[PDB]
């Protein structure tokens, strides 16, 4: 909606300017209003507040009830405290190469997490 | 005297808007060509500070200091269609140059506004104005607390002891200490 | 509140003359103005102009002259000279009849315009697609890899041996 | 080096801003309109002080329930810790 | 009228390879 919010804002700067222009060149009952606008914004209020909620606490649940598939901490955090340590060229941790001991020759690690829409999906980082 | 210094402070109010406008145009014309890695929070912020600054502008400019609203009366300088080139840059905005058959549906700074009425309908299909009043007054005094008490409310172990270290350092070497 | 009609001029004011303004408010057919206004009461005797804008009476009188297009007609009610009592605006100047307010109503329409575009844009923005706590997370091929080898790229160095052997030809017709 | 420090200050900064987020939602603190004091306009200006949530009380709760979770993740993601400096029971 | 200049640059592999 690019096109659509440019037009919108167009349009809002287009009212501002005429009405400022305007006021330039001039220059030289049960009603209970502010009730029902206040009950209007709680309600708002209390609406973005729940979508909020059901964004945050409703779709990030999943490893909360039961351990499911997600890298999101639980598959990275696995590999680490079973292979490797930390560590930031940009986000290589920890390659095997034996560095210990081997003396002989240097291999760096591009190991980093991907995405794939399946099931049962760890992050699968990449002589080979 | 104040009226000087208000008219002052429109025109400022009215230049800071324009520009405050030109540059969100120019960040929505960049939000067309690089429309891919469009985040909602950039939006969101561009859409926050375009809005606040002409806002409070606004607001600030209409309840503070203004005198009684019974004795000025609007009147403008004149009403003629005619193209001047001298006077198309005086405006900044709008109304160039008048038309001829556009006094109907342009002459009321093109309406947008189209729910005030639903809502007057809305709120007169409902005709007790006690209780609501003082729930809203015991709900703003309760915010008020709470907003005081947060503000009243809201206003590194050593191990590295030089002494101990340098004593060591002297007992290391010196006998003085050390035995 | 006399802000709800939304009428205009077009046929009721064929002449903006001086005593043509008068003719066409004192006599509306059937639209020109308000029919409630003092014109009954200064016809009520004679044709004079005492009771029009001289004498203590209630009328839409001439608040100030303006011969281009109409006078400011205002209720002028007032026992003393150099006074008017502004409430509403039912004159033809702006093709629109106001409340004749200051700055205020129109910093307040402007507003309420820009809110009403500020919410169609969130409206539009909110629905169209939002990021979630896994990336993606929806539905429960290769150009941007380059493959570097860096070892055998001395290759380069050899490609500026060709164009120097034998140079291509610039053909400028892209049938 | 010391690049834990900017880290704590974009933590700090993250908590600060939705600290006064959450404290942004009582500028009604004062009064709440029992009375309609607006000389200028009663019907776009005063009546609409309220109806322009989306650009005044809208406009700072959509980014103020936002940050929470984005820098908590930031900072759990910047800063996956995996550091007991022993590996206590890795050895083992 | 594809191009009316001499291309080289275009390729730049890159090494993202920092150790």
């Amino acid at each position: 909606w690019p096109w659509d919010s440019v037009r919108n804002n167009l349009r809002s700067a287009l009212t501002e300017m005429c009405v400022l222009y305007d006021v330039l060149s001039i220059v030289r009952s049960p009603q209970t209003l502010q009730l029902i606008s206040k009950k209007k914004s709680l309600a708002g209020a209390a609406q973005i507040l729940l979508k909020g909620a059901e964004r945050l606490t409703k779709s990030v649940a999943e490893n909360q009830e039961n351990k499911l598939q997600r890298d999101f901490n639980s598959e990275l955090l696995r590999l680490r405290q079973h292979w490797k340590l930390r560590k930031v060229g940009d986000k290589i941790l920890g390659d095997l190469s034996y560095r210990s001991a081997g003396s002989l020759f240097p291999h760096h690690g591009t190991f980093e997490v991907i995405k794939n829409t399946d099931i049962d999906l760890d992050k699968k980082i990449p002589l080979e | 005297r104040e009226e000087k210094q208000l008219e002052a402070s429109l025109d400022a109010l009215l230049n800071q808007v324009a520009d405050l406008k030109n540059s969100l145009g120019s960040f929505i014309y960049k939000l067309e060509n690089e429309y891919d890695r469009l985040t909602w929070p950039s939006v969101l912020d561009s859409f926050a500070l375009l809005s606040g600054q002409l806002n409070t502008l606004n607001k600030v400019l209409k309840h503070e200091k203004t005198p009684l609203f019974r004795n000025q009366v609007i009147i403008p300088l004149v009403l003629s269609p005619d193209r001047d080139e001298d006077l198309m840059r005086q405006t900044e905005g709008r109304v160039p140059v008048f038309s001829h058959e556009v006094v109907p549906d342009h002459l009321r700074t093109k309406p947008d506004p189209e729910v005030e009425e639903q809502e007057k309908q809305l709120t007169t299909d409902a005709a007790g104005a006690d209780a609501a009043q003082k729930q809203i007054q015991s709900l703003n005094k309760m915010c008020s607390n709470l907003l005081e008490k947060i503000s009243k409310e809201e206003r590194n172990k050593q191990t590295f002891n030089p002494g101990d270290t340098n004593a060591l350092v002297a007992a290391v070497a010196f006998g003085k200490g050390l035995s | 509140n006399l802000l709800g009609i939304s009428w205009v001029d077009s046929s009721w004011i064929p002449i903006l003359n001086s005593g043509s303004v008068l003719d066409y408010f004192s006599e509306r057919s059937n639209p020109f103005y308000d029919r409630t206004c003092n014109n009954e009461v200064v016809k009520m005797q004679r044709l004079t102009l005492e009771h029009l804008n001289q004498m203590v009476g209630i009328e839409y009188i001439l608040l100030h002259a303006q011969e281009p297009i109409l006078f400011i007609i205002r209720k002028q009610q007032r026992q003393s000279p150099a006074q008017v009592i502004p409430l509403a605006d039912y004159y033809i100047i702006a093709g629109v009849i106001y409340q004749a307010p200051d700055l205020g109503s129109v910093i307040n329409s402007r507003v309420l315009t820009a809110v009403h575009g500020i919410q169609s844009a969130f409206d539009e923005a909110m629905s169209y697609c939002r990021y979630h706590p896994s990336k993606g997370y929806w539905w429960h091929k290769r150009k941007e890899e380059p493959s570097s080898i860096f070892q055998r790229q001395r290759v380069d160095a050899l490609l500026i041996d060709l164009r120097q052997k034998f140079p291509p030809r610039f053909v400028q017709q892209k049938s | 080096q010391s690049k834990e420090t900017l880290l704590q200050s974009y933590n700090k900064r993250l908590k600060d801003d939705i600290k006064s987020i959450m404290d942004n939602f009582t500028e009604i603190i004062k009064t709440a309109k029992i009375e309609d004091e607006t000389q200028v306009s009663r019907a776009t200006q005063g009546e609409q002080d309220n109806y322009e949530m989306h650009v005044r009380a809208a406009n700072i709760v959509r980014a103020g329930e936002s940050l929470m979770k984005l820098v908590s993740d930031l900072k759990q993601f910047l800063i996956l810790n995996d550091f007991p400096s022993v590996n206590e029971a890795i050895d083992q | 009228p594809k191009k009316k200049d001499v291309e080289f640059l275009p390729p730049q592999l890159p090494n993202d390879k920092f150790k």
